[PDB]
RNA sequence: CAGCGAAGGAUUUGGUGGAUUACUAGCUAAUAGCAAUCUA
């Protein structure tokens, strides 16, 4: 029954009645001593009876997984790293020092690129000068800034190679017949691109480029090419390095917007294909690797002012590829329009349809959409619009809901007329009519 | 080094350090013992005021104490001294060298563990008299018994026997005989704490991976285990009224709530203490009540209290949370930053390390009370920037209260550490004001004043600007820009007529107030790094670099005396109420009184910790320093307030 | 505030490393001091919270020690890119600070723990912890030659301690603040200055009497001292430096700066200097 | 505190007892049947003759009633005054009306109960004295207007606080007032306690099963949108998940099913809860009905499963277990459902969990591999353990045909695990 | 003028757990040295400096 | 209307305990 | 190439419904006698 | 609208705890007992 026997307490023995307290655990009114093994039962009785016996100690000693794994564990969800896709409704995104806090802007922020390697971000406006920022958390710091005299500025773009991946190329363009090239190299050797190559007429101004990465097909030769939105339903692809005009792919209404896909091909070979927009919600999509030919048309469902296309989930014009064998093909499309509609398509199964249906219509934000961004590993769209103040929306995705904790009434959005997405980092920026990016850290990546 | 004007009077503001308290019940009442690093406090636990402080410091840490109904046992460097009332009544000197550890105090007998693994018995010489005083024997667990003994402990109705927690083991002596009756099987973890439960011979251990075990000591065996996965245990306690509830005290900080009868969880009270400071150090349910006393290392003393179940039927299944009651503490990290709050001496400010701001009572250490830091809303109506998650304001590098106009609007004026504008508080409503000064030439605050009308606050940037803002309404009056490096002292006539500012470029300026004239700027010979101005004599004393302290007069610009005799920076000073002696304190772990009449040193104090703040009271009451190590206010009384120094110099 | 997180030179100034962030990540770099003898390749920290809290020149593959805070000590040379060993302790807790004396390598913990580790081996040969030093920042090797005797170890208030009894034989007066500095000057005395003051003082090793007050006329980041104790320039919080010329003799207690340089551009703007070296 | 205060504490002590004739008519014409003119003149014995034989029926119709015609319903009832004896006593009968309310939850939708229950209501106070367990045993009842008089004559306890603007009320209580009630955690650790002891007594019925789960997952629907509600919530309902799943039930066993469902899809849980979930779902798995939804379980709990560690090979214990009450031909027939359901984590995780502890059925994980589609990265994973399969053991028609199949499809990928692991030429040789 | 708790209007917050209010009625300056008299309700108060304390010096050197 | 989580006020009570002073018996 | 097989596992993720407030609250209304498997295949039906 | 603007902002309210005088512990038949008990 028990595991000692001490052979002492029954060889003691104690008084009884020489205090009060132990005064009340006699049996008779003539026990004066008694023995110590009958002492310590008094007392033990007592004890039970100052505190009573639960039943935790007699009741029991020491298909029921789920109550032990519950009563052993404290949290209960994903830890940290086991996760490696986001959690949809909620986000987890920090405020870092605004990007261009350093040196300020003198204009409306209207483009914002990253750089494909390098910590760098390039704001620009309609001030005629871009500047470029060593980012970093704390002090994002200005590296080096051009003004380009009697040239504002409406898209600015990091262009990389991918043969030598050294070049470092900035093509910048506003309402001018002239884009410029800057030749990065840390005086500032710039070029400047001013002749089409007998298509002036269709190409009056140009403010919307895109630069995006060519091969040759029958050399394995890549080279950049930029493309230009014209007048009619042009769109102008011309070389980065010599200007000299390569093809045009004419869309038959108002060609609003347009983007850059890729698709490989076998190894070290892709296809690029450039995805323009009418007004009215048609598509066109132009094998360009090949002479500047359609391959696919399609009809966008829904959609009446379409204002801007964008691809995403593989390399983007804005997630670019520094090494021909990392190119991806896109997984998302979205089309986003006049009155905040965004569908959104799901090309893993919509490159087949000809009238394919979108996995999701988002209306969250009702103005006009003038940017609408994927993150580079394709789970966020960055839906934007520069017509009311406070107006972006970050859409997780495949899911297709809308973070309802970010942006909340207090983020200092402002009126959001460009954003960017970090290649590495997982890292927004912001930029808005007042000539602030703002900067966010996405602490999921 | 003893002193000849100041005598050591208490150091204020501590509550506790980490060393698992104790509690003791007087009838049916409760008090709780806590260690504040030599010396302990008792409490009262329905209230937590202040009854008893001890004595004498001890010549070493208190570094295990215990309480039965009127006496205290407190265990530093090698004995065992037992407190009544705080008065020491007797101290047992073990036959050791070995740093005694561990009690346990039941009958007779008083055990006393040492960190060579060795026990001392102490009995009583006749079972009337209060307290264990005779040498009894000595027992020792040697490392074939046990490891390092880590608890110790007497579980009810074992008679003169004694459980003894070893890393790995639980022994069972016989103190009279001398004998051990009874060694468990090992355990596969190390133990880190016990604790006896109310069932009868029934002990509860807590080991360094995570589980409680609930040893039974007469049949050997375990009766259950309780799994905390990656916790570190380091309390147990039980609930003794009708609810069989276990209280586990995690060192991240957490106390854990469990039902023993129904084995589910109740709740976990998570962050109840701070990790970095030992997590939750002690934790003790008040027996009989739903009540319970934890203590940290974080120098705070918190109660939480179990309400009665919401359910009128029901009732043991539904377990309403533990709810938070009353708490006392203070500053968890050193004070930065030391300011007298009114000429009766009552209350002191006192702004620390660790962010926060309290105001410590001189008098009942109960009114001391933290200053909020709770904004007000904005005076446009627009909205306020900052953090969404918040967290206290940077800590604390100058402070100046002036409370002439108290009550009525901000009192406090406060500059913080590398930030551009300086904070406004209300010692009334002890909370934030409405107004952040800012400097207006993107430096850091380096000095603040106020005036003694209440109405002007004055704010020193680092690159040189005196910038003078009104305290009620909180707009830019003025701005001064004689300096170019940075002013570290700004101060202001009784009678705000001529102000005086001290930049580290070493000049002193002498403005005209009313006027915004310049009177005159005197070049000293080394850098300024801190003023004083002595307002009712209008004499003015400034801490240069060249390890001297120059008195000067503000009436006619000239250098009156010059202190020598520092031998490293001079970290504080500050004058007499009367203005006839200044009490410096530097880096060389010394504090010095000078009579500036004479000229010459006065008293001078080696203290081992260096002082980093000094101030007199506005009576001449009390000295208030803080040094580097220690959470409190370490309080002098001048001894020339009942007495008469003589004011002849020192040397040596 | 300045970009670079941490830096230092190589013995002889030939050389210096730099950690700065890098879109959310950290990266080292090793910049030749003078090009009449870029360097474009960085080694990056892969993760995006791990960050490196000290780092060493070794002395003949040449090579830093980079004390990160996961409790690893990576070593990692610089004509290659790789971290060639990764040393580790048994906690998570951050080193504080590292040193080496030959091929001897002491780091100090979070948890106020003692670690030697041998480059030679790539063991842990040793693990302790002292009493009474709780909250330390620096430790500084006192050099005896291949002896690793006495380190020199600062929680804003310098101990010096003996590794054979694992003990404090001297006990110094700090600062008021955390210890930024703690440098060995001579055999016989060592300069130690904190975070946020102006102040370097001095300290006999032998005594523990403060021999002088060196007093900047700003915050001090960095020190140098020439390697015959004869000249040591500190680095201030306002990117100015100061040159005290001859600071060990006989302006007796504290003394101020001999020589100030600052950098301006041709325009007006201060640029501020960070980490200079000299000999 | 007040005195008022502590005088309605004692009147709220003192409420069943009777000190005049006022009291005792306020007090005594609270019934279930009739109104208050004709209750306060009835008697005792009429109460009581009339719910003897209303018991008599209730009993004929189901035979655990006659133990309370013994006890509760017994002739000495008709004298026993409830607030004369002690604590004890008290407690005595106070279990014995528990057990009568929640044996007789179930028959509340026929006149027997209502006429029965009227002696409890009048004679033993239960309306005020054991409210708590007759709200929460008629609480299915609340679009009916049996527990609309339940209302007209309760006293309300404080949990049930919402349901205050109900009392003496038309109209009844709605969903959504039932959602709000069900939503607090004080509430639902009540309400768990009283499915306790229903499935602890066996008296869980397919009504009461449906009420229970509506308003479950209609709580975790509300508080879907805070991580730190659905936390405090997670150890009460899948603890009631594990009770529920604990019993003989199919009824009770797929509520817990539906709770189990609904909890994995609105939070990612961990991967052991998941895993002992789906120990203690194929634990007790018996009927045919739970097998459908237990299949469906698993799958979905496997699916709502994320990051590095979503499709290994599940333990043997488990995989065994999984064996052992779910075959062959049930997951082959179960995949080619032409409803398809999303089955793609969970398969992968089986097929693994076959390569590495049967060996032997390796046919039947290329047809139903070749019924069901998967993603690359669940298929380069089979591929994987497919090659560590040839270089353990030799490599027979069997390994040989599934690699015809990763050949016939995805070739490309297959060259890419060789390529990251071995070569082709050497892995022809190889087979 | 007074600390008195027995007279009224000394406290300006009162313990949230006639009397004779106290006020001055008369002030006078000393003509002699350097003092006043205030006749409050507890008697004639009288504040003087006194120059034993308070070392306040007239341009040392 | 939710439930009411409000506070009562605690008063401590009275609690009998075992002190251990007749844990200890002397030998004749 | 482990960016490769990282981007392939965030390609291979499927659209799902979440659960919203008001996902569940059209059940009281035909919870009435029917069987408990035609609600869990009523409440699946929601969760797809 | 502009402006302010860090994973939200404003207003109102119930409860409790701490201060609102300057901190020497509970009970009793009190030079001591009890506090597990005053009683044989």
């Amino acid at each position: 029954e028990a595991a000692w026997i001490d052979s002492d307490d029954e060889k003691i023995k104690v008084p009884i009645l020489v205090t009060n307290k132990t005064k009340k655990l006699r049996t008779s009114y003539n026990e004066s001593k008694i023995n110590g093994v009958h002492y310590i039962n008094r007392l033990r009785s007592q004890f039970e009876k100052i505190y009573p016996r639960p039943k935790w100690v007699d009741d029991e000693s020491d298909i029921n997984a789920l109550t032990k794994i519950l009563s052993t564990t404290y949290n209960y969800k994903d830890t940290l790293s086991n996760s490696k896709l986001l959690p949809p409704k909620k986000l987890d995104i920090v405020r870092l020092k605004d990007a261009n806090a350093s040196h300020p802007s003198h204009s409306a922020i209207q483009s914002l690129s990253f750089h494909p390697s390098k910590p760098l971000l390039l704001t620009g406006g309609y001030d005629k000068t871009l500047r470029i920022y060593h980012i970093d958390g704390k002090t994002n710091h200005l590296v080096t800034s051009l003004h380009l005299v009697g040239s504002p500025i409406q898209t600015c773009t990091f262009y990389t190679s991918l043969s030598n991946q050294n070049q470092q190329n900035i093509f910048t363009a506003g309402r001018r017949r002239y884009m410029h090239s800057w030749d990065l190299s840390l005086t500032a050797k710039i070029e400047k691109f001013s002749r089409l190559y007998g298509h002036e007429s269709t190409q009056r101004s140009f403010e919307n480029f895109k630069v995006a990465h060519l091969q040759n097909s029958q050399t394995n030769s890549v080279h950049g090419i930029v493309l230009l939105q014209g007048n009619n339903g042009w769109i102008n692809i011309l070389h980065s390095t010599s200007g000299l005009w390569l093809m045009g792919c004419k869309i038959e209404g108002v060609i609003t917007d347009f983007c850059i896909d890729y698709q490989p091909i076998s190894r070290g070979k892709f296809r690029t294909i450039l995805i323009a927009v009418n007004a009215y919600g048609e598509v066109w999509e132009f094998d360009l690797n090949k002479n500047g030919h359609v391959i696919r048309r399609w009809k966008d469902q829904g959609g009446v002012g379409i204002t801007k296309i964008q691809v995403g989930g593989g390399t983007t014009t804005t997630c670019p590829a520094l090494q021909i064998s990392k190119i991806k093909q896109n997984r998302w499309l979205a089309v986003g329009s006049e009155s905040g509609f965004v569908n959104l398509y799901d090309r893993n199964n919509a490159m087949t349809s000809s009238t394919p249906t979108p996995v999701a219509a988002l209306d969250q934000l009702t103005t006009t959409i003038s940017n609408l961004q994927f993150s580079p590993d394709g789970q966020i769209l960055c839906m934007a619009s520069r017509a009311v103040k406070d107006a972006l929306r970050l859409v997780h995705l495949p899911s297709c809901s809308v973070f309802s904790n970010w942006p909340t009434s207090g983020t200092p959005l402002g009126k959001v007329t460009s954003v960017a997405f970090s290649p590495s980092g997982g890292l927004l920026a912001v930029g808005n009519e007042q000539g602030k990016v703002r900067l966010w850290k996405l602490n999921h990546y | 080094k003893n002193s000849k004007i100041f005598s050591p009077f208490r150091i204020i503001g501590n509550v506790s350090n980490g060393v698992p308290f104790a509690t003791g019940t007087l009838g049916s009442t409760f008090y709780i013992v806590t260690c504040v690093g030599k010396t302990f406090q008792i409490y009262d636990a329905n209230t937590l005021h202040l009854l008893f402080v001890s004595e004498k410091e001890t010549p070493s840490s208190i570094v295990a104490l215990s309480a039965h109904f009127h006496y205290v046992y407190a265990a530093y460097e090698n004995k065992v001294g037992i407190y009544k009332r705080g008065i020491e009544e007797h101290l047992l000197e073990l036959e050791t060298d070995a740093n005694v550890e561990h009690l346990c105090i039941f009958g007779d007998y008083l055990c006393a563990s040492t960190d060579d693994n060795s026990i001392f018995i102490y009995k009583k010489s006749d079972p009337q008299d209060k307290y264990p005083s005779e040498f009894y024997t000595k027992l020792t667990v040697t490392e074939i018994q046990g490891g390092e003994i880590v608890s110790l402990q007497h579980l009810a109705t074992y008679l003169n026997k004694l459980t003894v927690v070893t890393k790995s083991n639980v022994l069972l002596f016989n103190v009279r005989t001398g004998k051990l009756v009874f060694t468990s099987n090992e355990f596969p973890d190390q133990i880190t704490t016990a604790e006896p439960a109310p069932v009868l011979d029934i002990i509860a251990l807590g080991t360094v991976t995570g589980e409680v075990i609930m040893f039974n000591m007469r049949k050997g065996k375990r009766i259950r285990t309780i799994k905390i996965p990656q916790s570190r245990i380091s309390s147990l306690s039980f609930r003794t009224d009708g609810s069989s509830h276990l209280s586990v005290g995690t060192s991240s900080g957490d106390l854990i709530f469990y039902d023993l009868d129904r084995r589910s969880r109740i709740h976990v009270l998570k962050n109840i203490h701070r990790e970095s400071y030992g997590g939750v150090t002690q934790a003790t349910f008040l027996n009989g009540q739903p009540i319970i006393v934890t203590s940290g290392g974080d120098n705070s003393l918190k109660e939480y209290v179990f309400d009665p179940s919401l359910s009128q039927g029901s009732g043991d299944v539904v377990v309403q949370p533990p709810r938070y009651l009353r708490s006392r503490g203070g500053h968890s990290q050193p004070p930065s930053y030391i300011a007298f709050a009114d000429s009766q001496s009552h209350f002191m400010l006192s702004a620390s390390k660790d962010r926060s701001l309290w105001s410590f009572s001189l008098r009942k250490d109960a009114q001391s009370q933290e200053m909020s830091q709770r904004l007000h809303k904005k005076q446009d109506g627009g909205r306020v920037g900052g953090s969404t998650i918040k967290s206290k304001f940077p800590e604390i590098v100058a402070l100046a209260i002036e409370n002439a106009r108290i009550g009525e609007w901000e009192n406090i004026i406060t500059a913080h550490k590398d930030e551009k504008f300086a904070r406004t508080w209300d010692m009334r409503n002890k909370r934030v004001g409405r107004w952040t000064f800012d400097t207006t030439d993107d430096g850091f605050v380096k000095s603040v004043a106020m005036s003694q009308c209440g109405n002007f606050g004055f704010i020193g940037s680092s690159n040189g600007s005196i910038t003078i803002y009104n305290m009620q309404s909180g707009i830019l009056r003025k701005k001064y820009k004689l300096h170019k490096r940075a002013v570290t002292g700004i101060s202001l006539d009784g009678m705000n007529r001529k102000m005086v500012s001290c930049g580290l470029d070493g000049i002193v300026g002498f403005y005209d107030f009313n006027k915004s004239t310049l009177l005159g700027k005197l070049k000293l010979d080394a850098p300024i790094t801190a003023m004083v101005y002595h307002r009712s004599s209008d004499l003015f004393a400034l801490a240069l670099d060249d390890l001297s302290i120059v008195v000067i007069d503000a009436v006619t610009q000239r250098v009156v005396r010059q202190l020598w005799g520092h031998s490293n920076r001079i970290t504080a000073f500050d004058f007499s109420p009367e203005g006839r002696w200044i009490v410096s304190a530097s880096l060389d772990s010394t504090i010095r009184t000078w009579d500036l009449p004479t000229g010459g040193c006065i008293d001078g104090i080696i203290v081992d910790n260096v002082a980093t703040n000094v101030k007199f009271s506005p009576n001449g009451d009390l000295l208030a320093t803080t040094h580097v190590t220690g959470n409190g206010i370490c309080i002098w009384t001048n001894r020339a307030q009942f007495k008469t120094v003589s004011t002849r110099t020192i040397d040596e | 505030d300045s970009p670079v997180l941490q830096s230092a030179y190589d013995p002889s100034g030939q050389y210096l490393c730099y950690v700065t962030v890098a879109l959310d990540k950290q990266r080292v770099g090793v910049q030749p001091t003078q090009r009449a003898t870029w360097n474009e390749n960085f080694l990056y920290l892969e993760d995006s919270k791990l960050k490196v809290t000290c780092l060493k020149w070794v002395n003949d593959t040449v090579a830093i020690i980079l004390g990160m805070n996961n409790g690893e000590i990576w070593l990692y040379s610089v004509l290659a890119n790789e971290v060639t060993y990764k040393f580790t302790t048994g906690n998570s807790y951050e080193i504080k600070d590292i040193d080496l004396m030959g091929n001897q390598l002491w780091c100090i913990d979070s948890s106020d723990a003692f670690y030697q580790f041998d480059l030679l081996q790539f063991k842990l040969l040793q693990h302790f912890r002292i009493n009474n030093c709780v909250q330390l920042n620096k430790l500084t090797i006192v050099p005896a030659g291949d002896s690793v005797a006495q380190l020199l170890v600062a929680s804003h208030s310098i101990s010096l301690i003996d590794i054979e009894e694992k003990k404090v034989v001297m006990t110094f007066p700090g600062h008021v603040s955390p210890v930024s500095t703690l440098q060995v000057i001579t055999n016989e005395f060592f300069i130690s200055g904190a975070e946020g003051d102006r102040f370097l003082n001095v300290y006999d090793i032998h005594s523990g009497m403060t021999k002088c007050v060196l007093v900047a006329e700003s915050d001090i980041k960095e020190l140098s001292h020439s390697g015959q104790a004869d000249s040591i320039a500190v680095t201030t919080e306002d990117g100015s430096l100061e040159i005290f010329v001859d600071p060990l003799v006989s302006g007796n207690k504290s003394k101020k700066s001999s020589k100030k340089i600052q950098i301006v551009s041709k325009d007006g703007r201060k640029v501020p200097i960070y980490n200079a070296f000299i000999n | 505190s007040s005195l008022s205060d502590q005088l309605a504490q004692v009147a709220s002590n003192n409420a069943t007892v009777a000190l005049d004739r006022k009291r005792r008519q306020k007090l005594h014409s609270a019934s279930l049947i009739y109104n208050s003119k004709t209750a306060a003149t009835q008697d005792y014995d009429f109460i009581f003759e009339n719910a003897s034989k209303a018991l008599e029926e209730l009993s004929q119709i189901e035979p655990k009633f006659a133990i309370f015609s013994r006890t509760l319903f017994s002739e000495s009832s008709i004298s026993l005054d409830r607030n004369v004896q002690t604590k004890e006593e008290i407690k005595d009968l106070d279990n014995a009306i528990n057990a009568y309310l929640l044996l007789a939850s179930s028959k509340w939708y026929l006149a027997p109960t209502l006429h029965a229950t009227e002696w409890l209501v009048r004679r033993f106070q239960i309306h005020v004295k054991n409210t708590e367990m007759l709200l929460l045993s008629t609480l299915n009842y609340y679009q009916t207007p049996v527990f609309k008089r339940i209302l007209s004559i309760i006293k309300l306890p404080p949990l049930f606080n919402c349901l205050s603007n109900f009392v003496r009320s038309e109209k009844p209580p709605t969903a959504l007032t039932m959602i709000k009630l069900f939503n607090d955690m004080d509430f639902l650790k009540l309400y768990t306690s009283y499915l306790d002891q229903c499935i602890k007594h066996n008296a869980t019925y397919t009504n009461q099963l449906l009420f229970t789960t509506c308003c479950f997952i209609n709580v975790v629907a509300f508080n879907s949108n805070n991580d730190e509600k659905l936390n405090q919530l997670v150890p009460i309902l899948l603890e009631i998940s594990a009770k529920l799943l604990a019993s003989k039930s199919k009824d009770c066993q797929i509520a817990a099913h539906t709770i189990l469902v609904v909890f994995a899809t609105a939070l990612p849980l961990k991967k052991t809860i998941i895993l002992a979930a789906m120990e203690t779902i194929l634990s007790n798995l018996d009927a045919k009905e739970a097998k459908h939804s237990a299949l469906l379980t698993i799958c979905k709990l496997f699916q709502t499963l994320k990051g590095q560690g979503n499709v290994d090979q599940l333990p043997s214990k488990i995989f065994k277990l999984f064996d052992s009450k779910f075959d062959t031909v049930s997951i082959l027939t179960f995949l080619d459902k032409e409803d398809k359901p999303v089955c793609d984590k969970f398969i992968t995780s089986y097929t693994r969990s076959i390569a590495r502890y049967d060996r032997s059925k390796l046919n039947i994980i290329l047809s139903l591999l070749k019924k069901i589609r998967l993603e690359r990265y669940e298929v380069r994973l089979i591929i994987t353990d497919l090659i560590y399969l040839s270089e353990i053991l030799e490599d027979k028609s069997q390994l040989v045909e599934l690699f015809e199949y990763f050949i016939s499809i995805n070739e490309d990928l297959v060259l890419k695990c060789l390529k990251s692991l071995g070569l082709t030429g050497e892995l022809f040789e190889i087979r | 003028v007074s600390r008195n708790m027995a007279l009224n209007g000394t406290l300006e917050f009162l313990n949230s757990k006639m009397r004779p209010e106290v006020r001055v009625t008369s002030v006078q300056f000393s003509p002699t040295a350097n003092a006043f008299a205030a006749a409050s309700t507890e008697g004639l108060l009288i504040y003087s400096t006194n120059d034993t304390i308070l070392f306040d010096p007239f341009d040392l050197d | 209307p939710k439930v009411v989580r409000e506070a009562k006020k605690v008063e401590m009570t009275e609690a009998r305990a075992y002190n251990a002073d007749a844990d200890t018996a002397k030998a004749a | 190439d482990e960016e490769d097989i990282a981007l392939e596992f965030i390609n291979g993720e499927k659209k799902d419904k979440l659960v919203n407030m008001n996902s569940f609250t059209s059940m009281f209304d035909n919870i009435q006698n029917v069987q408990m498997d035609t609600f869990f295949d009523r409440v699946m039906k929601v969760l797809t």
